[PDB]
RNA sequence: UCUUAAUUAAAAGUGGUGUACAGGUGAGUAUAAUAUUUUUUCGCUUAACUUAAAGUGAAGGCAAAUCCUUCAUAUUGCAAAAGGAUAUC
């Protein structure tokens, strides 16, 4: 089963992720089939922006990710939430309004 | 005349005659298919 | 789970012969594991079984099994069941049906479809209606299913006759009404009573057994016999409840039972054809046997409901009663002398005793 | 933002809420002075009060969110409860001249089903009728023909944690072996010596 | 008190999937091999993933079963299947 998931890298208290295409039953950090992108969870801040707004840097090869979702790849919950923001899949969870 | 007479006249002779004939119709169907299959092989042999 | 079948109460030697024959060769083998049960019917192991016969510990005492010629030694189940059933003459004897039918159920013996209707008659007439109702309740064990339109019609016949035999007294009519309802609830809810033999008969009648107008008339009879007695405060709170059901059931029967249609025209024309499906109703002897209480129920209900001020029902029930009476009178003319039906109808409807 | 949901007849106070979800959370029933404190305290505040281990605190925050969203457990949709006991009865309708639809409704223990109005004749989810006059569903104990009670019980809504038998798969044969040694050794002390 | 038929909750199990992944070690092992790269041409795939279509009937064994055994039907003729659950009137 191919999966679009994250490979935890970095150092202690400095997480960094690789968006990868790997078989489900393999080691988390083993060499995958492809590296589709990267994901940094800690939000950053523009250098000369004093407004206080934060952002998150995410590099993603949308063209390569769409092909794997088209052939039957199963993204994890975290990668699903990311792919839903860019506008590829529908969200799995939503804030209840009532 | 009455319910008992009309109900007694009716029997399984019709139902029995129907079930048996129906089984023979499907039997002839199996023979028709087998006979047909033999024709599809007869025309192929003399063809080649 | 259940105790091993046993027949330790027999008043006649003939009964003991038939029950012990089936027990030692048709029932007991069913308690062996599936492997050993194959050796008993295999010639290749005939020699081995002669020396060390298969044993099973029942009540401690082992039961030895030797080779059995499947064709020459096996007994005839239908005939042995008949020899036993005909020799039962005491309550201690009929108590074996619970174990007998259990053993046949274990052996997967497809008994005659009519066998149930026969056991119900010969047992109930002897005064053992409870033994039947107990086997019906314990259908998970005895396999005594209510899958035949005749068995249910035969069972409900005695449940009323016992109440009618006491002039419809409150202690008994209350008891009968509990039994009739327990059957209509088992036919509807309990799934043990459903089978292909029942689906076919329900398609010919187009009424499910728990709604068949012929069976609902039984519950209407006993109900109509409870309101007639009064229609003490505790009795009043209860008597007032019987009338609520009477108008409830009566108003339901008229909705199912078509108009100006008797017992022989109620179901489809194809229902009375097959001898395995509701053909017993054609014989005048068996028609008067079931159209007696049903005719008496519609008449009685039509009177009480009329007193309460229900014009429609007062005329609807008389419509059916008039239809069943016209047909019932024909059977009374075609029936031969000295038959059961001619006597029952003469006693219930004729009131001659 | 921290909207508080109104109590329900089946969960009227905190001691009842903590008794249902289980996990031995009724111990902390005294930390929450009011029903509004339960649905207002934060992760850091629950940690100071002493709601621990972290597994119980996170489990509480989870069920706290479910109650807000209305994702009650079983029997949470009841409407006629008294001292924590609810009675379930059967309502029969004639769907056709040869059929009957039976529904497990919740009505006061005194009023009959046919007497209650459509407004109060609540239909509890998760409970059905088997055949006739039989109510089937979790924690539905029978009271009489066609009636069953549903009382508040410890861990009624609990997400039971999985447990090992004889130490799991890896240590199954060994725990049974050593246990068999203790048995034989005991018999020797009883009858052997 | 005994004896039927059920509801409910627990405790062991039966069955399905997973323990063929993850994690650990370097004892043994001395190599050219049906090894491997490029281009051209191909074949196989009865579990899981993705899209769709059709079919999901009948008995027996174990306490029971989606367990085991077996049958009907499935372009021709050989060849399959298992049931469980929730609503509405
Ligand atoms: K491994
Ligand atoms: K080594
Ligand atoms: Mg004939
Ligand atoms: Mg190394
Ligand atoms: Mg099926």
């Amino acid at each position: 089963v191919l999966k679009l998931r994250l490979a935890r890298f970095g150092r202690t208290n400095a997480p960094f992720y690789n968006i990868v295409v790997a078989h489900a039953r393999t080691a988390r950090n083993s060499k995958p089939l492809e590296v589709i992108g990267t994901y940094d969870p800690v939000p950053k801040k523009d250098t000369y922006d004093t407004t206080g707004k934060l952002h998150k840097d995410i590099k993603l090869d949308v063209t390569r990710a769409k092909y794997w979702i088209g052939v039957g790849a199963q993204p994890t919950d975290t990668v699903w939430r990311l792919l839903s923001l860019v506008g590829i899949l529908d969200p799995k969870y939503k804030k209840p309004q009532p | 005349g009455d319910a008992f007479q009309r109900r007694e006249k009716a029997n399984e002779d019709f139902a029995i005659r129907q079930r048996e004939k129906e089984k023979l119709l499907e039997l002839k169907k199996k023979l028709a298919e087998q006979q047909k299959h033999l024709k599809t092989l007869s025309d192929h042999i003399d063809e080649i | 789970t259940y105790p091993v079948v046993s027949f330790n109460k027999t008043s006649s030697p003939e009964l003991k012969e038939a029950l012990e024959t089936l027990r030692e060769k048709v029932i007991l083998p069913t308690y062996l594991p599936p492997e050993l049960r194959q050796k008993i019917f295999n010639k290749k192991y005939e020699k081995e079984l002669a020396h060390d016969p298969v044993t099973i510990q029942i009540d401690g005492q082992p039961q030895r099994f030797s080779y059995i010629n499947m064709l020459t030694d096996m007994p005839n189940t239908p005939k042995n069941i008949r020899a036993a059933l005909l020799s039962m003459k005491n309550g201690g004897d009929f108590a074996n049906l619970s174990g007998l039918l259990e053993g046949m159920h274990r052996a997967n013996r497809k008994l005659p479809y009519w066998l149930s209707a026969q056991i119900v008659r010969k047992a109930c007439k002897a005064g053992h209606l409870q033994l039947i109702l107990n086997m019906v309740r314990d259908v998970k064990r005895t396999g005594f299913t209510l899958e035949r339109h005749e068995t249910v019609n035969e069972l409900l016949f005695w449940i009323q006759r016992f109440a009618w035999k006491s002039d419809y007294s409150e202690p008994e009519t209350r008891k009968a009404l509990r039994e009739v309802q327990e059957i209509l609830d088992a036919l509807e809810g309990d799934e043990r009573h459903m089978s292909k033999d029942r689906k076919r008969q329900q398609a010919l009648t187009r009424f499910p057994y728990h709604r068949d107008p012929q069976f609902l008339a039984a519950r209407l009879n006993l109900t109509a016999e409870l309101a007639a007695r009064r229609a003490t405060s505790e009795q009043q709170l209860n008597s007032a409840n019987d009338v609520k059901n009477l108008v409830k059931y009566a108003e339901q029967l008229v909705r199912l039972w078509p108009a100006d249609k008797a017992l022989l025209d109620m179901y489809t024309d194809e229902a009375y054809v097959a001898r395995v499906d509701l053909r017993y109703l054609i014989k005048p002897q068996v028609h008067l046997r079931y159209a007696s209480f049903t005719l008496q129920a519609l008449k009685n209900a039509a009177k009480i409901v009329g007193q309460l001020g229900h014009g429609p029902l007062a005329a609807q029930l008389i419509n059916r009663a008039a239809a069943v009476e016209a047909e019932s009178q024909l059977a009374y003319a075609k029936v031969d002398d000295g038959m059961a039906g001619q006597k029952i109808y003469e006693m219930v409807v004729g009131g001659k005793k | 933002l921290p909207l508080i949901p109104k109590p329900t007849p089946f969960v009227p106070d905190v001691p009842t809420f903590l008794t249902l979800i289980g996990r031995d959370l009724k111990q902390h029933a005294d930390k929450f002075p009011t029903w509004e404190a339960l649905f207002t305290l934060t992760t850091d505040q629950l940690r100071e009060l002493g709601v621990e281990p972290p597994r119980a605190r996170r489990y509480l925050l989870r069920w706290r969110q479910r109650f807000r969203e209305g994702k009650f457990g079983i029997g949470g949709d009841l409407k006629h409860v008294e001292n924590g006991v609810a009675y379930l009865k059967i309502h029969e309708k004639e769907a056709s001249p040869t059929r009957t639809s039976r529904r497990v409704v919740n009505v006061p223990a005194n009023q009959h089903v046919e007497e209650v109005s459509e407004g109060e004749r609540v239909k509890v989810k998760g409970y059905k009728v088997k055949g006739v006059s039989t109510i089937v569903g979790p924690y539905a104990l029978p009271v009489q023909k066609g009636v069953a009670k549903l009382a508040v019980t410890e861990g009624m809504w609990e997400d039971k944690r999985g447990h090992k038998v004889d130490g799991g798969e890896r240590r199954r044969a060994e725990v049974r072996f050593k246990r068999g040694v203790a048995e034989r050794k005991a018999l020797r002390e009883k009858m052997g010596f």
